């Protein structure tokens, strides 16, 4: 399974991904991609952003979807 | 055709920085009071307190008031036709005063927010910053009238452009300012940037006309870059689903070909309205070649890489982090400069 998360400055990360990753492992799985320490991450999907300790199936996130990626100053 | 000018400038004008620094002094430069990141940062080193609504969100829209009526200027002398408000006024009518006066509106304009609260405090935060822009005055009536305002009736009308309660955002210059320079400034934040983009320069250009619409969005972009800010990419060929800004909806292909339309018009989804079988959302590569969006935006099949050339994400995210940024937020003067050196840039070459 194969989801896409997209930054402000117009890049596509598509990520291999199984239905229910905790989205603190998702935000893991950004940060050894592009180096990003969760705690500048905020995931958004549908308008939500997603909270940690729940997950991808949870939030319903089927294959060729879409994610925002939104970045914290720290 | 086009008003004479004053030689005003927000760069140069004494009284506009006067605002902006008062602005900043009693409430952009304070801590929040309410609770939606309320939460200061300290700028690898110092401290910003409204990074979102502070002191260089306000002064570029400011910065955007500026660029907005000098490219209507020189569209009016292409003998390009604007948009006209009831006087028979365009935005190229605009005179140094009236833009003066825009302006001062537009550093108290979100001085009234006690947090970043999106909806429930839209009232509350708009007369507190009324309330703000009127104590200001009535501080400095000794100077501002009537040689800024003409009397209270003239200040009376600034402290509704900001108040808002009617929403009238197409009702003068100063109404089409101060909510347009407001709103533009979202680009900085907002996805997906296309659809974003083409919204925003759809609400602008009828009132300077295409040519100086683009000159805005390319000048924005180096105020951003200037002001430590986030700069959007755009692809065209992006597969994520359009969203129709006006209302957060989408728009729907069904099993023909085609997209749903009413009876004509593209017809508006909500996102909670669920769907058919075999339909699906537009995707913003489907949006832009749609004839009657390529008509109206010329950037419809545009590819502009974001961030900076050379950075990776957390370079270029880091970059958005260092000390300048909150020199920015936190020096009136600092963030005129650079914004000043971005507006006047393409004329040095």
């Amino acid at each position: 399974m194969q989801i896409f998360v997209k930054t402000l400055t117009g890049k596509t990360i598509t990520l291999e991904v199984e239905p229910s990753d905790t989205i603190e492992n998702v935000k893991a799985k950004i940060q050894d991609k592009e180096g990003i320490p969760p705690d500048q991450q905020r995931l958004i999907f549908a308008g939500k952003q997603l909270e940690d300790g729940r997950t991808l199936s949870d939030y319903n996130i089927q294959k060729e979807s879409t994610l925002h990626l939104v970045l914290r100053l720290r | 055709s086009v008003p004479t000018w004053n030689g005003f400038s927000l760069y140069t004008d004494e009284t506009v920085r006067n605002a902006a620094r008062y602005a900043y002094d009693n409430y952009l430069g304070k801590p929040y009071t309410g609770t939606v990141e309320a939460t200061p940062v300290n700028f690898g080193g110092q401290m910003v307190y409204r990074q979102h609504h502070g002191l260089a969100h306000t002064l570029r829209t400011m910065a955007y008031a500026e660029i907005i009526v000098e490219e209507a200027r020189k569209a009016k002398l292409r003998g390009e036709s604007l948009k006209t408000f009831a006087d028979g006024r365009t935005l190229a009518d605009v005179t140094p005063e009236e833009l003066r006066k825009i302006m001062i509106a537009q550093a108290f304009f979100v001085t009234g927010r006690d947090d970043e609260e999106s909806s429930k405090n839209y009232e509350k935060y708009h007369e507190q910053s009324r309330d703000a822009f009127l104590k200001y005055v009535e501080e400095n009536k000794s100077t501002l009238i009537p040689d800024v305002f003409k009397d209270e009736k003239d200040v009376k009308f600034y402290a509704d452009v900001i108040e808002d309660k009617d929403h009238k955002w197409a009702d003068s210059p100063a109404h089409v300012l101060v909510n347009q320079g407001h709103m533009v400034d979202l680009v900085r934040v907002k996805q997906p940037p296309e659809s974003y983009l083409e919204y925003y320069f759809s609400q602008l250009q009828p009132w300077i006309g295409s040519t100086a619409t683009e000159a805005v969005f390319a000048t924005q972009r180096q105020f951003f870059h200037a002001t430590y800010e986030a700069v959007a990419g755009f692809d065209s060929e992006n597969k994520e689903p359009h969203l129709v800004v006006d209302g957060l909806g989408r728009y729907v292909i069904g099993q023909d070909g085609n997209p749903i339309r009413e009876e004509g018009e593209l017809k508006f989804f909500s996102q909670k309205k669920k769907l058919e079988e075999n339909q699906r959302y537009m995707r913003v590569d489907e949006y832009l070649k749609l004839d009657e969006v390529q008509k109206r935006f010329p950037g419809a099949g545009k590819k502009l890489d974001g961030g900076l050339p050379g950075l990776k994400e957390y370079q270029y995210l880091q970059r958005l982090n260092s000390i300048n940024r909150a020199r920015c937020e936190n020096d009136v003067d600092f963030c005129l400069g650079q914004l000043q050196t971005a507006h006047h840039q393409t004329k040095i070459t």
